[PDB]
RNA sequence: UUUAUUAAAAACACAGCACUCUGCAAACACGAAAGUGGACGUAUAGGGUGUGAUGCCUGCCCGGUGCUGGAAGGUUAAUU
RNA sequence: GAACUGCAUCUGAUACUGUUGAGCUAGAGUAUGUGAGAGGAAGGUAGAAUUCCAGGUGUAGCGGUGAAAUGCGUAGAGAUCUGGAGGAAUACCGAUGGCGAAGGCAGCCUUCUGGCAUAAUACUGACACUGAGGCUCGAAAGCGUGGGUAGCAAACAGGAUUAGAUACCCUGGUAGUCCACGCCGUAAACGAUGUCUACUAGUCGUUGGGUCCGGACUUAGUGACGCAGCUAACGCAAUAAGUA
């Protein structure tokens, strides 16, 4: 759940944390672990290709089983773990053979019990189910787009997809943005909606909290000279322009959508 | 809730004689007893508030035939709540 | 804790109803329950259409078990998708005699 | 003496051609009865034997 | 935090708020392309824009210019 | 002289109050069997209907009003048929009917759960009533955060009516209404009638029981009348506004 934190400093007065009692306080299994080092959103040429990326806290990447093609052998929640490199949390599998995995965890998800994963697989959180062995309504996560490619969707915490149905060889998907949208049936979902549900509930409450993730401060078109910035300009405060990215892009409304071989995917999207 | 055959088990261990099933001691053990069953169903409906009303007045029954032991048989007062925990 | 009830399978999976209702008899019998009442209505001309078809098969079986395996029959005809309707009653007592809808 | 809402044929003296219940006020069943008869009404319209009206 | 070397500030940033884009070979950015970053991330995520803790709040105008949707009609390139 | 109502200290009395010992069951409770109920909380599901999206038929209107107009419609509406999405409420039953301390509570089903009504026996033996402060609950509206959003609809926009019309009527329409968790603590929150006792003509309904022989009686509610009594009058009248 969330906590408040006192204001005892002007720093604290609006830190709100997330915080899980029922998570491991131990270090992450060895074996699944890799080193990851900062990029500050440079590409191979060295160029910033992605802003206010650098800094922050060194961090391993866990390698995650988003594929789960250990089908018919029963795994066991040895624990669940924090996981820096995303908001959801992480299961550590416990395979009858031994073998140990990390995956996404879902909400209603403890230690103890155990995951299945192939085609008889009871419905229950944490199963990872083909989409045609799955009954329509029910709530999955970690949805696949290509068969055997692994989970691409429904990835964070908190997330979750409405099985609407079937027409044929698709599976009719309504995803949290609101588009509908039609995956082949033999792709494969995770039962359950993916823990940390509490995520978006949080606040950061200082600068320096979000300099502790990796982000750096993000300057204002409008405070910029026009050299740099289309809203770049001015005596005092003014915008002038339609607003507008640092590269000459619309930002208030224009639609930028380039695919058209996965148009046919897509059933529709959601008004509000 | 209890059953019968526990409530009966509660009467067998707190009776003043044959079969009374009325004394003070008998009355506070039988609703210490479905007090703490509650606890259970309160701590999953907790806004259960029309239910809770009779659970507050069989607090309040207890509290005052404890009073009447208290005025009555100081020793049988005593002894009644040091095994009922109150 | 007795229990009477009512399913509603569809006419074209009338063929493995029977096979359909004694998996819920071995079920019920495995975990101490007793069927005091079991009877196939056939199928019946419905009252109105459910889910576009006209015909369903309609079976009663009166039965006494405890609350964990009613929750797992409950999961059972949920996800059967050939029980097009479920009702599920609580009888203070066992029925036993032949109903006068068979 | 008793009612149930397998009694699909009983049922259909208290029930309109339209569909709805009879009210007491013209059958003249008792009070007692007849919430009996409006509950397994209704539980006999969810199980498809009575229809809930005349046009589905 | 800032005008290294006349301006340290009310300027910038900031936690927070909103709009909008993006279904993943994502949008977006570097690049001539290959290859990259975004990200071994997946809409509780990522980008852009504005505003700038918090408290009370945030009225009217879609005529203009954008943006989004629609196609009845008018006009309309190469080509033929 | 009387009085100074008083205060003090002894003595006597024991009907009542106080304090105590023992006992009793008639007030209040307990155990056991049946019964009724929109009592509360959590989940699930069903059928109508509205709205929207997509198709088929079809053509010049639809909608609305006291009339109109705004609006929708030749980019094909309205009507009709077939699918899909979604939310909210649960027609008939339905009832001066029921349950709840009040506020309130209606499709159906399961789970958890409170009180009440009822015959008899057994039991405790005055454990009672009321209750300043206090605490709890407490319609609707409203507020916070997070979801949802079909219909209705504050605000708002337009059309009318009018001298004007920041209205009534019309076409739209956002908060809200819905859900989760918390605040708020107020209503003509009313029976404008505090709670608990006992007693006082009667008549006719009705709900849940019970006991007798279709009736009769007895209970606990809920009504319509109507004596005595009360009331300024209205009126109340065993569910008192009568007698205490």
């Amino acid at each position: 759940p969330i906590v408040k934190a006192k204001p005892t400093s002007p720093g604290r007065r609006f830190v709100e944390k997330v915080v899980h009692p029922h998570l491991y306080k131990g270090r992450p299994f060895a074996a699944l672990l890799e080193s990851k080092s900062k990029t500050g959103g440079r590409n191979n040429n060295g160029r910033i290709t992605t802003r206010h990326i650098g800094g922050g806290h060194k961090q391993h990447y866990r390698i995650i089983d988003f594929k789960r093609t250990k089908d018919n052998i029963p795994a066991t929640v040895e624990r669940i773990e924090y996981d820096p490199n995303r908001t959801a949390h992480i299961a550590l599998l416990k395979y009858a053979d031994g073998e140990r995995r990390y995956i996404i965890a879902a909400k209603k998800q403890a230690v103890g019990d155990t995951v299945m994963s192939g085609e008889a697989s009871p419905i229950r959180p944490g199963n990872c189910l083909p989409l045609k062995n799955i009954p329509l309504g029910t709530v999955i996560h970690n949805i696949e787009l290509k068969i055997g490619k692994g989970a691409q969707m429904a990835r964070a915490a908190g997330a979750s997809v409405q099985l609407l149905g079937r027409d044929g060889i698709y599976a009719i998907l309504r995803l949290r943005s609101g588009e509908t949208r039609r995956v082949h049936v033999n792709c494969r979902a995770v039962i359950g909606e993916v823990s940390n549900t509490e995520n978006n509930l949080k606040s950061l409450g200082k600068a320096g909290a979000s300099r502790w993730r990796g982000i750096r401060p993000s300057v204002r078109g409008v405070a910029m000279n026009p050299v740099d910035h289309p809203h770049g300009g001015g005596e005092g405060r003014n915008k002038g322009r339609h607003p507008t990215s640092p590269w000459g892009q619309k930002s208030k409304g224009l639609k930028t959508r380039h695919n058209k071989r996965t148009d046919s995917m897509i059933i529709r999207r959601a008004k509000k | 809730m209890l059953t019968n055959s526990d409530r009966e088990q509660i009467i067998a261990q707190y009776q003043r004689g044959e079969n009374d099933t009325g004394s003070p001691e008998v009355q506070v053990a039988l609703l210490s007893a479905r007090i703490n069953d509650l606890q259970n169903h309160f701590k999953a409906h907790k806004a259960d508030h029309h239910s809770r009303r009779g659970l507050i007045r069989m607090v309040n029954t207890r509290r005052k035939l404890l009073d009447y032991l208290k005025g009555k048989d100081l020793g049988r007062y005593t002894t009644l709540i040091s095994q009922l925990g109150l | 804790r007795h229990y009477e009830v009512v399913l509603l399978v569809h006419p074209d999976q009338s063929d493995q109803v029977v096979g359909m209702v004694e998996r819920y008899i071995k079920l019920v019998q495995d975990n101490n329950g007793i069927i005091h009442r079991l009877e196939d209505w056939g199928r019946r001309q419905l009252a109105y259409p459910i889910n576009k078809i006209h015909k369903a098969h309609y079976v009663l079986f009166n039965i006494e078990t405890n609350g964990e395996t009613l929750a797992e029959l409950e999961e059972l005809f949920r996800y059967n998708d050939a029980i097009i309707r479920s009702l599920v009653m609580r009888r203070d007592d066992a029925i036993t005699e032949e109903s006068q809808l068979a | 003496t008793h009612i149930d809402y397998k009694d699909v044929e009983l049922l259909k003296q208290y029930i309109s051609e339209n569909g709805k219940i009879v009210p007491s006020r013209i059958t003249g069943t008792s009070t007692k009865y007849q919430r009996q008869l409006a509950t397994a009404i209704k539980q006999a319209r969810y199980l498809s034997l009575l229809p809930y009206t005349d046009n589905h």
